[PDB]
């Protein structure tokens, strides 16, 4: 043939994998003082134009994904930005003269503490009623647990904690791929992909050991891991059935407002109406038994169909590695979920404790104080899966043991950003053809 | 938008038959979401988390969206979405069958072919475009009347 | 005719009404530590190129104007940014042992208070002289009024409070219209408009009930309202005559500097030279009588020429809705301007009180403390109009009653941004002509 | 600047006789005030109120000032302030007298006429500009010597 | 980059023989350092000193790098690195010997010659480019068949 | 000739001197918590492409240079940004009951102070061991020196103070010239210049009276001044020989951690191992004698070869204008460098004192507190020159006297940014040629 000639083509549909910043997008509905809404960052969220491609088998990854770190670092930054302008509680770390409570059943408990406080005109102090839990006070008669670490600034009561769903929208010159293959496990070439400009609604919940409200898979309940071979890797599992958790807190929980110095009110738990019962969550034993059977039957796909045993969350660590922990309406629960794991191989209540002073929910250092909630607390929604660990050890052939591990928060959003990927767009392409310029 | 990226270049010869499958306007119409609410939020809030993260991402798309317009200007191809050159298909040793290329090969696979020497092509273009051609245009500044084409 | 062909035109002089941010512009003159200058934001302010158009009757609005909110929200943001790095006075909210003053005439007054203070080496406290006003202390012997609300950080003494005029300049792709019709009342099609790049000098003064230094209209003193029909709408009025207000404060007002802890000086009022008189503002009764006659004669244009009565402020409320309040050289006056409103239908002094602790001048919450000014305070400049309210009620025909209402601050700048409007520029236009491309 | 906006298009036929009445340079010469003092302030002040409000307004004018340059590039009209098309005055049913238009009608009134179908015109332009014309230019890649115009 | 700035315009006639001695790509390839790490830092740090100082400097280069592209567009010279005009070397009274200019004079010295009237040249260019030429192009909208060149 | 025609040329290599912002650039090596690194601002620092020009004699200036102010204002801004999130020490300004130390030689000294402190549960205070120096406490038995000025927030111990070198890189559209003439004194036309995109490695050290680690000149040791004529101008001098300063601090300096309130540790000097000696720096007298001879022989170039005498820095004044002050490994030295200046016309130890509380190293106002360093401190590197002052006075002909002045910090970086200049790039140029457009 003749000598061809290179011809540029501007707008070629090619892409490379890249890394860049994204941005939230949500909708309007007043009271946009939500700690993740940041008063409606991009409040548009327009109609979701989605385009299939159908002729490309693009590879994916969930364990090298970059969006989960951008999700994780924005959550902590939206956390402290919300927690900044509220009231410090550095005058609260004092000695506490405490005693027990006596109105109702044992095995709940609480402590009746009082202290010199209210600090109003810099000159007059008062002996103040207060009612604290356990697991936040220590002896020496008492002090708060966090006074050997740093400050204890409280939450503003006007803000909320309902994780309204957000949408990550790509900036210009970038695109969001989305694997539509309903059996894409964790990592590899997805045969059926599609392109969106923004993600779907992603509720930024926070829960150890049991991820709630999710994005439920299809009826093959999927198993997700980096590699099954290494025992030191957490295992994600996704559901297909919205199993319910009817959680509640029994008591009525009267608030008591305290003046501290200048116009800085402080809210402490007043004396409650007087029916001290236990916080608990009812789970139907039948449906829970059926979901584990679907789990173990696809667990036997990965290795030999023999001797599956489940165990209590690993002993030791700080509540947050052992109990299924979460919040319900701005009230932070800690449930001994031992009673879910016996050996499955061929209604349930759960004892829920309550902390009020919380650590930084990932870090050590600064710590927040939850205000009390008036009335009776009850909330309920679905689970979507668990975080499990294979123990391994000397079990060369049999007695396979699983315990519901998981302490990191990134594995929550890894379970929802698995089917997304970001690519840059390179609109400059060249090709040889038979055209040549007419040189004047 | 990206509607035939998975296609071969033969079935992406329809992409160049259309607005490069709406790629260039897609580079700039994605800005319209952040064009629509950067200001319509009426909140005080004393501090901005996205005050830089949007703005860094916003000017990142502009500079990337201007390097190509600067590069099409340097090859005399500004405005033309498709243009040929005076540099031929050179001794670049990825020499093959044409109806292997414009029938059965994706653009991504085409990128995998000439991922190397791409910068070698890019330096090669401006040589014939300026270093011979523009001074040849300066050689067209004669305007004789009796001995033009000697 | 033949088929025409569409022809683009780039740079067509059309516009749409839009909303965007503007920016200040002023001039240089050291001591640019002015709370609105923000150390000369755009210190250029070049020559004012103004272009008339003469062939367009463009509509306007002052009650849907967007620039007043951008003016209002920038003033509060320039306020708190100035007030941030100064000294907090949270050690000042203590008990105060007070007594009266005895040197001069009654009906002025002040309180001789002392307290345990100076807090210097965290260990030594002192009984400190102080001299406070009334209207900022309450009994229980005394405390400050703001200690049941929030903190009381003081002003930095080096900054000023003279409202130097600024210029709002449009950004690129936008334009500032300006109605030149000298009888444009509030809202409608202005026949003679013109375009500027920046506004004129706008002094950002703050005054209830009597707006000062203004932008004086022509000799028809204009009446501005949203609608005359609704009685619950404030009525702006613009002058044409610079009536003078010779304000002064009599006393000499010695300062007294107090060391508080680390290097945080505090300024309190020392014992004055000893001529305790009243703060007052002299107004010429003749010129004030003539201005009201021009007002009422154009008030009779809007409705029947009968029975105009003016009143003092009604329904009580805080000072700031009842007294004409302002500052004079960083000293905040509150004058019972009852003595200006009798029934007009056919030299004056004014008792001025002084607060020192001021609330947030719009909001509730944080509050500033004015430092004292040494020497004798006297200042004087023009008025430009009032803010009035029609009462209505059962007065179906006669006895029309007006009282000088007005508590909002946006109506100040509504009286000066009425003759301005911002428009975006759309330089892309199409038209059919007889040209067609020569297709090769 | 904007000196004959109130005029009719007949008396704004002098605006197209001049630099669109200095509209395009007026889009960009308004930047020169904020070009002149973004840095010449020598103050510490620890904090910036206009550090975003200017910068958001500054890049707003750039992206708006680039969408048109991108749109004139997509219609082959980049650089040309005035250019005609190959799309005729179509079946757009705002059909009327020419010397009604270019004698007595303002541009604002002209905008009020064709406020509708404006996006319909805008999609119509790129059809004849690329989807027929650029492939017609690819049909000019023959260069025969004996049977050119058969 | 800047490799023959110290040369005379005769020995910078080789600069126009090359890519203006790589000046224009040098305007934009200097952005690639701040293109390479604006985001690759993974630090929290709660506050940004260069969050504005880079961003103010970044968009300063864009607007300056767009005023010239806007100015070459207004003189019909967009894309052309070198183009002549219809305005001649006018009565600008810096009239001299050509082989004084294109043999022995630096560009900096050449700037020192015509530092005055530079804005007078710049207004002079758009006069012949639009105010006569574009309406002369509108005079080419006749297409007769029997009496073209009367 | 014929009428020529103007021809634009886009990309002409011309420049004008301008002023704009630059940015740092450095390299990676964890522990990027350096107070000037700001966690690796631009961590690239690529290969230094340098281009000579060889045909241009471009003028320079060092006394009108703009980059030194951008260097100076970035250092103070990087200072306070580092000093912001650390611990305030406002509870430390209390009364101190002090006494001397008795273990070793006199003429060192230290004070054994104790105070009521540790403030842990807002209610319990303790008598605390502490060991302070002199030159930071005053009598009334004692208090800190800075409690009559402002607060005394301490340094975070995890950060460092090693001045790692940075690179100022020009932004786009700008260029950095660099004079290569090895005898360019301070100001004038440099014959051999070159262009870089970034500067070389510039260590941002801070030292009065003796600039360390430098950028050493060639063997003609240069003399730099604004003008020799005015006596009120500091004189810079650059070396060519890396003279060594073996500095050390003898003692072992045990740390003692103190709990203050909430989780705010405080580090005070514990009781040391018990060999109290003097801090000192050994300088070789031979090499120091030879360097002064090269200095005086080129000093005689500027004026008559007669009667050169050098002096101590007069008497009185502060430390920072009299002693050669610096830090060594986060430990701030003050050495009476009297013993370097006798009349030169034809091993040395130096008594080094230590402050711990430091003022703002340029300003008055806020002040930092250095934590102690454990172990034995010893560090050594080169000098590169001095800052001298000509006294003048009535010495009309003879007895020329020099004293090592210098209190400003800008003259440090003036000694390294002298051979650099920033220029804007103006790529638009016009010229007449013989080409004309072919008008259609
Ligand atoms: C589980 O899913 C629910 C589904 O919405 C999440 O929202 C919670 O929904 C319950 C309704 O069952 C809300 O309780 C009550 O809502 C009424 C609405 O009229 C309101 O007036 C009451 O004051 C009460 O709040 C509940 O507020 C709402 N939010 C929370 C935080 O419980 C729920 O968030 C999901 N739970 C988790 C752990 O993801
Ligand atoms: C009313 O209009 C005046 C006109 O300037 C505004 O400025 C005030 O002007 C007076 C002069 O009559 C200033 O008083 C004195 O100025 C001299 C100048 O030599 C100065 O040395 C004295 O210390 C004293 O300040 C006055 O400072 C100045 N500013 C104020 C805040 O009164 C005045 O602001 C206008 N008043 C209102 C309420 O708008
Ligand atoms: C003088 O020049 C030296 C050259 O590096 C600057 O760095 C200092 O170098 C000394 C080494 O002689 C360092 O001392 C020791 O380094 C070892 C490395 O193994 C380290 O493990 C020890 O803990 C000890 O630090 C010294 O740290 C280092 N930095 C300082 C601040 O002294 C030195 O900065 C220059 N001095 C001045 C005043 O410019
Ligand atoms: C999950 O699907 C992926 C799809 O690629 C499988 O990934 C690879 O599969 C091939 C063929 O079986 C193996 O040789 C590779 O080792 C696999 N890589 C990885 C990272 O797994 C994968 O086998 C599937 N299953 C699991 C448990 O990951
Ligand atoms: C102020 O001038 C405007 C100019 O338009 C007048 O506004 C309208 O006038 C027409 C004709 O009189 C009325 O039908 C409309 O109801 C008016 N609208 C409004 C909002 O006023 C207006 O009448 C003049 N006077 C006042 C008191 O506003
Ligand atoms: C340093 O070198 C510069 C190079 O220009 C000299 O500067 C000028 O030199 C001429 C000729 O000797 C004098 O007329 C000027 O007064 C000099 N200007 C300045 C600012 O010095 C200079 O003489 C050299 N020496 C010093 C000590 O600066
Ligand atoms: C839980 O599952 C049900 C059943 O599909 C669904 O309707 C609901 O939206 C889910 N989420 C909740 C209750 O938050
Ligand atoms: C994918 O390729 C097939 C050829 O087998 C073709 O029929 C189809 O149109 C292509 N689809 C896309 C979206 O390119
Ligand atoms: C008040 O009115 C007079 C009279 O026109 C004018 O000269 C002066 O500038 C006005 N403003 C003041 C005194 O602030
Ligand atoms: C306005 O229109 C009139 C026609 O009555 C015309 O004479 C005048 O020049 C026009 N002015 C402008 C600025 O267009
Ligand atoms: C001091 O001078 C020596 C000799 O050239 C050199 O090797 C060293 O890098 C210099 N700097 C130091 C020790 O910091």
């Amino acid at each position: 043939a003749e000598n061809l000639w290179v011809t540029v083509y501007y707008g070629v549909p090619v892409w490379k994998d890249a890394e860049t910043t994204l941005f939230c997008a949500s909708d309007a509905r007043t009271e946009k003082h939500n700690v993740w809404a940041t008063h409606a960052c991009v409040p548009t969220d327009p109609n979701p134009q989605e385009i299939h491609l159908e002729n490309v088998t693009e590879e994916f990854n969930m364990w090298k994904n970059n969006m989960v770190e951008q999700m994780h670092t924005d959550i902590i930054s939206l956390w402290d930005q919300s927690l900044k302008p509220c009231v410090k509680l550095t005058p609260l770390c004092v000695t506490l003269q405490c005693t027990n409570v006596t109105n109702n059943i044992t095995d709940d408990e609480l402590k009746n503490c009082s202290f010199n406080m209210t600090t109003e005109l810099r000159d007059k102090k008062q002996k103040v009623y207060s009612l604290f839990y356990r697991l936040d006070v220590v002896q020496i008669e008492y002090r708060l647990i966090n006074c050997n670490t740093s400050a204890i600034t409280q939450a503003c009561p006007k803000v909320s904690f309902e994780p309204i769903p957000i949408h990550y929208c790509a900036p210009a010159g970038f695109a969001i791929l989305k694997c539509k293959d309903k059996k894409f496990n964790g990592t590899g070439p997805c045969p059926s992909v599609s392109t969106v400009q923004c993600t779907h609604g992603i509720k930024p919940v926070v829960s150890t050991q049991l991820l709630l409200n999710g994005s439920l898979a299809e009826e093959e309940v999927m198993i997700r891991s980096e590699n099954i071979t290494n025992n030191a890797k957490n295992i994600l599992v996704q559901f297909n059935t919205p199993v319910q958790i009817n959680c509640t807190r029994p008591n009525n929980n009267t608030r008591k407002s305290i003046r501290i110095g200048p116009g800085q009110a402080f809210y402490a738990t007043g004396d409650i109406i007087g029916d001290i019962r236990q916080a608990h969550c009812n789970v139907s034993k039948a449906t829970w038994n059926e979901t584990l059977g679907k789990v173990v039957k696809q667990l036997r796909k990965h290795f030999g169909n023999n001797t599956i045993i489940r165990f209590a969350n690993s002993s030791g660590g700080d509540l947050e590695v052992t109990t299924h922990s979460f919040n319900c309406g701005g009230e932070f629960f800690y449930c001994n979920t031992s009673g879910l794991f016996n050996s499955t191989w061929i209604s349930i209540t759960l004892p829920c404790r309550i902390k009020q002073i919380i650590n930084m929910w990932q870090r050590i250092g600064q710590a927040m104080y939850a205000p009390p909630i008036q009335g009776v607390i009850r909330c309920v929604s679905n689970i979507t899966g668990l975080i499990l660990t294979r123990d391994g050890g000397s079990t060369n052939s049999t007695t396979e043991t699983f315990r519901p591990g998981g302490g990191d928060m990134r594995d929550n959003w890894r379970s929802e950003l698995y089917k997304y990927k970001v690519v840059k767009i390179e609109p400059l392409g060249v090709a040889p053809t038979r055209c040549k310029r007419r040189v004047v | 938008f990206l509607g035939a990226a998975g296609s071969t270049m033969g079935a992406a010869s329809m992409t160049l038959t259309v607005q490069a499958r709406n790629l260039l306007s897609g580079i700039v119409q994605q800005q319209s979401n952040l064009l629509r609410a950067p200001e319509a939020q009426q909140h005080l809030l004393k501090l901005t988390v996205w005050g830089i993260k949007q703005l860094q991402a916003r000017v990142l798309a502009v500079e990337r969206y201007l390097r190509d317009q600067q590069l099409l200007g340097i090859w005399g191809c500004s405005g033309k979405l498709i243009c040929c050159t005076n540099v031929p298909w050179n001794s670049s040793w990825s020499n093959r069958n044409l109806s292997e290329i414009w029938d059965n090969m994706t653009w991504l696979q085409w990128e995998k072919e000439i991922s190397n020497y791409t910068q070698l092509i890019y330096g090669l273009l401006e040589e014939s475009q300026n270093q011979q051609e523009k001074n040849e245009q300066d050689l067209l500044a004669l305007d004789k009347w009796a001995s033009l084409w000697n």
